[PDB]
């Protein structure tokens, strides 16, 4: 028992909530604490929100894609878009109504965070959480 | 998903939130609050987060956008009845250093001398 | 505003619930009655359960795929698998612990139901619900 | 997702379900119930669905599998505290014709003469 889920949806802000709910529902099969579930929901929200407002510039035709692989109590969360991309990844991870906390929150709540991006290709954020 | 209940007491704007605060719901909050700050002599803002069940960095952005406004009039930003989760975002981001956190709306109002 | 969602997941029985929850969460954006939501959840459960136990014969390596397009208050629900398929579709729609009610429930709760299948290819069930 | 509380009163097996009943949860129910029917003189079955929040055709299958058993001993299948949604499945499937539906466990037990 290794369970996996993949979700794709329109780049609309109302789907931020939908993504939090869905990933949490799937991670629930592991019986995580409320705090762990809150953390998962939050990092999903950060990544999905980034794809929508930064990747697709709020264009609802863009498609946000998510993958959750659960194997051996380990959660592999991947959020991706085929948006405009990030010129300098390193600079962007550094803390208009922008809080600049997105990546920092992801990095703090998760045990591993890998960001891949290429201008006019898209962005993929791989997050990993250990210990259910 | 996000109910907003506002109230003014002297030069303090009390913002009471219920529900979830993210990029999707933050816009209506920003508009409503900035409207009040424009047509009223507000120097302080008390953000009541007791009924808020969720918040991400977008919630921090809308708060921070207000902080800049309040700092311009020499006022103070106070957040109260903060959940441990939200408290975690304030520590991690250092916002706990520039924004005061109080137990509830009453103590927050007292700290501002309007109660 | 036309919103769409696509979900794929391992052919595991515990995902039956996960599928009900997810589709309902997405359909909620339309503010449907509790009865309408129950109906949607049920037909999703019927179709997804069919894919798992009949399409993949309970093999967890099989992938169940779902699509929900919401446009003009209309819900387009599509459930598919690449399992063993159905020899005679017509016969199968006719009412071991099998209730033989699956298709009938889908047909009754939904306003339109189209079933497509081909042996050793897979099965696709297109359901449509009118009036939010 | 599905809690099962069983109790025997004379020749009647009382099945109390809480949660959701689908293909995933139906198996544990089938096993538990058939075990009781094997090591006990059960002629009737009262299915208390008051705490059940969801049921699909798999729930109808597990019920129908039992009905066949009960019919073999000349007994009766009674379902009570049925939600409108579940009631809708019983009408549509005609199960309402071979399985008795009662308001609650007490009236169901009374109908069976064990209360
Ligand atoms: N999916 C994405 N597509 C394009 N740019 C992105 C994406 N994710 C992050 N970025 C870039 O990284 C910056 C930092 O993101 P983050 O830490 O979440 O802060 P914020 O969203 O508040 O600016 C963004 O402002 C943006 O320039
Ligand atoms: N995805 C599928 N793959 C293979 N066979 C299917 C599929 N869906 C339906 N069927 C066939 O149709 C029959 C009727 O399905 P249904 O009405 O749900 O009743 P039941 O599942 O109780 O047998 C199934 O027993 C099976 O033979
Ligand atoms: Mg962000
Ligand atoms: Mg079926």
């Amino acid at each position: 028992m290794r369970n996996e889920m993949h979700l794709q949806f329109s780049a609309r802000s109302e789907n931020e909530s939908f993504a939090r709910v869905t990933v949490a529902a799937f991670v629930a099969q592991l019986d995580p604490t409320m705090d762990e579930l809150t953390e998962i929901k939050t990092v999903v929200s950060e990544a999905v929100t980034n794809a929508i407002i930064h990747g697709y510039n709020n264009d609802p035709n863009g498609i946000v894609s998510i993958s959750v692989i659960i194997e051996d109590g380990v959660v592999h969360l991947t959020v991706r878009d085929e948006g405009v991309g990030i010129p300098d990844i390193e600079e962007a991870r550094q803390p208009l109504e922008r809080s600049g906390m997105g990546f920092t929150i992801m990095e703090n709540f998760m045990d591993e965070v890998i960001v891949e991006s290429e201008v006019n290709k898209g962005t993929t954020v791989y997050l990993k959480k250990h210990g259910i | 998903s996000l109910a907003i209940d506002l109230e003014v007491k002297q030069d303090v704007l009390i913002v009471r939130l219920s529900g979830e605060l993210d990029h999707h719901t933050a816009e209506e909050l920003r508009e409503q609050v900035t409207d009040v700050l424009e047509n009223r002599a507000i120097r302080h803002i008390v953000l009541n987060l007791g009924q808020l069940t969720f918040m991400d960095s977008s919630g921090l952005g809308v708060i921070l956008g207000r902080y800049k406004q309040i700092k311009n009039v020499g006022g103070q930003m106070v957040v109260c009845a903060v959940s441990p989760a939200v408290k975690r975002l304030f520590d991690m981001s250092g916002l706990f250093k520039i924004i005061r956190v109080e137990a509830d709306e009453q103590f927050a109002l007292q700290a501002l001398g309007v109660a």
